[PDB]
């Protein structure tokens, strides 16, 4: 459950973040490919090397649905829907693995907004991956 | 942990630059402030009321370059994590604050923390984890 | 989510059980402090021996709010309040002590009602447990 | 994993009863149809539609009696799992799977499957997850 405040500091976030947010997802799934490696099995079909143009598309796709869930905040399940039954219904992603890829995402912000990375905003950052997780796993 | 010798080296260099009167203080107060129920693991601390308050209490600072301190054991260590952690909850606290850790070495070092860089170091503070939870 | 058929299932399952709910909530607590002790910390002032009248007593406590959570599955979030704010808020559970209590719930049906707990029910109880999980955790 | 002798009394004496042929297939069946995404895990094994149709597939059951057999080989070495287990995933997985084994114990043993019997197998199925997950 989002409070104000959490919705107020990613909604912040988001703001600094600007139009690198397509750039900052590509980085945020490099990150979880060479940290955990288990994950890139997902990605059989991708070329997974620095720079891939496929790791830059979708690196925007999820920035583009993170957006769009930060823009619906109060509404993410039915905002979700479609990617929720994608991941956990026809891709059967492992649940731990939106914990890899919400680390990550966290990282990639600290790495380029130190001002706006304070502990209460990464406090929200984390709640917010975290209520995104649970949608995008509620279709087992 | 197997770290190859580039990993080893990603890690070393950019650990030589840590503050380490800071940095551990920092992890260990983004800790108790992103994951709450970490806070009654330390009772003694006194006032952990609020982010402000948690981030400036003496002890959180102080058990932070312990923390730190552990970590630079184990990096010369990564051979036998065990016999150097011989001396602590859910193994899963330790991954957490492994992971606060990283955030925290991302946001002080910038672009310099490439994804290459935190892959070699997710490998040392899971090693130390796990050491730590044995 | 809990689907039409995971609710039959919940429900069936606490049909069989009966008024033994009770008792099976002390015996699940019993199998939670045995096999993950770090849980007993959380019961300083309690007794945990065998027979303790306070674990037959709180077993009991649970055992009725699991009951409430069943008979308002479309709306634990409302129902379960009061006992979310304790849970995070007052007592700071450690989130992955509920997967611990959870397990040990599933156990002791398990041990008490062989033809129930089939695959399907089975995998119905987990839902409807990590569901309660979810709301018990959401107010930290 | 340090079992005390009454706990190893616990695991052995309900071991030995277990139908070796069964066993395995229902928990590695009930952790299919329990979490989904683990099904993925084994592409070959064909049928996975239904809970009827998991529990129902020889591929399940043949590998059951593998997952059984680890299991004996660990209770019978707890000294060194590691060097037992020299041959998979993240680690969650082994501790899912080892706690629905726990659950075909109780469901199969009743009254017999005792809270401190539990706890005992769930120190054994704790190292094996961990000893697999290295
Ligand atoms: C915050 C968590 C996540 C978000 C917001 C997200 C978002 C997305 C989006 C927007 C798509 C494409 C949607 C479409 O084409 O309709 C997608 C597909 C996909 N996702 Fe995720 N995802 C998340 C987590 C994960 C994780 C943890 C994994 C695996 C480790 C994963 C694996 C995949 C794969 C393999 C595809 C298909 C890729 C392709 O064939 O192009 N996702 N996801
Ligand atoms: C990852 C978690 C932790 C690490 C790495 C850690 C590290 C250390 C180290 C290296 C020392 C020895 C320092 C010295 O000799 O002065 C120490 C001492 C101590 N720590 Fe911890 N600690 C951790 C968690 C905790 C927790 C949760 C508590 C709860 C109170 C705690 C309380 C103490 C106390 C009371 C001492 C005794 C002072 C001493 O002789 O060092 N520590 N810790
Ligand atoms: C399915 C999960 C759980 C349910 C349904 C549940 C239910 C309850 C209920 C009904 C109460 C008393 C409510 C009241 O007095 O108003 C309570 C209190 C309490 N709970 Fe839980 N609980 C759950 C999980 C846990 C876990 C995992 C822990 C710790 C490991 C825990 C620790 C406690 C403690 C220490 C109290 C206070 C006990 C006392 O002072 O009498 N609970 N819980
Ligand atoms: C806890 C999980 C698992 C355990 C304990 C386990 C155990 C074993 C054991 C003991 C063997 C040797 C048996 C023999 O010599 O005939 C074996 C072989 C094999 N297993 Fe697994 N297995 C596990 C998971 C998997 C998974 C996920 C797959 C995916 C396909 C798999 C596929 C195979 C294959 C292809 C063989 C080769 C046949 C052989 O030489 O045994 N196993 N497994
Ligand atoms: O990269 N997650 O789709
Ligand atoms: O820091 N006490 O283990
Ligand atoms: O035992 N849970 O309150
Ligand atoms: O069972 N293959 O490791």
């Amino acid at each position: 459950v989002l409070s104000p405040a959490d919705k107020t500091n990613v909604k912040a976030a988001w703001g600094k973040v600007g139009a690198h947010a397509g750039e900052y997802g590509a980085e945020a799934l490099e990150r979880m490919f060479l940290s955990f490696p288990t994950t890139k099995t997902y990605f059989p079909h991708f070329d997974l090397s620095h720079g891939s143009a496929q790791v830059k598309g979708h690196g925007k796709k999820v920035a583009d649905a993170l957006t769009n869930a930060v823009a619906h905040v109060d509404d993410m399940p039915n905002a979700l829907s479609a990617l929720s039954d994608l991941h956990a219904h026809k891709l059967r992603v492992d649940p731990v693995n939106f914990k890899l890829l919400s680390h990550c995402l966290l990282v990639t912000l600290a790495a380029h907004l130190p001002a706006e990375f304070t502990p209460a905003v990464h406090a929200s950052l984390d709640k917010f991956l975290a209520s995104v997780s649970t949608v995008l796993t509620s279709k087992y | 942990v197997h770290l190859t010798p580039e990993e080893k080296s990603a890690v070393t260099a950019l650990w030589g630059k840590v503050n380490v009167d800071e940095v551990g203080g920092e992890a260990l107060g983004r800790l108790l402030v992103v994951y709450p129920w970490t806070q009654r693991f330390f009772e003694s601390f006194g006032d952990l009321s609020t982010p402000d308050a948690v981030m400036g209490n003496p002890k959180v600072k102080a058990h932070g370059k312990k923390v730190l301190g552990a970590f630079s054991d184990g990096l010369a260590h990564l051979d036998n994590l065990k016999g150097t952690f011989a001396t602590h909850v859910d193994p899963e606290n330790f991954r957490l604050l492994g992971n606060v850790l990283v955030c925290v070495l991302a946001h002080h070092f910038g672009k310099e923390f490439t994804p290459p860089v935190q892959a070699a170091y997710q490998k040392v503070v899971a090693g130390v984890a796990n050491a730590l939870a044995h």
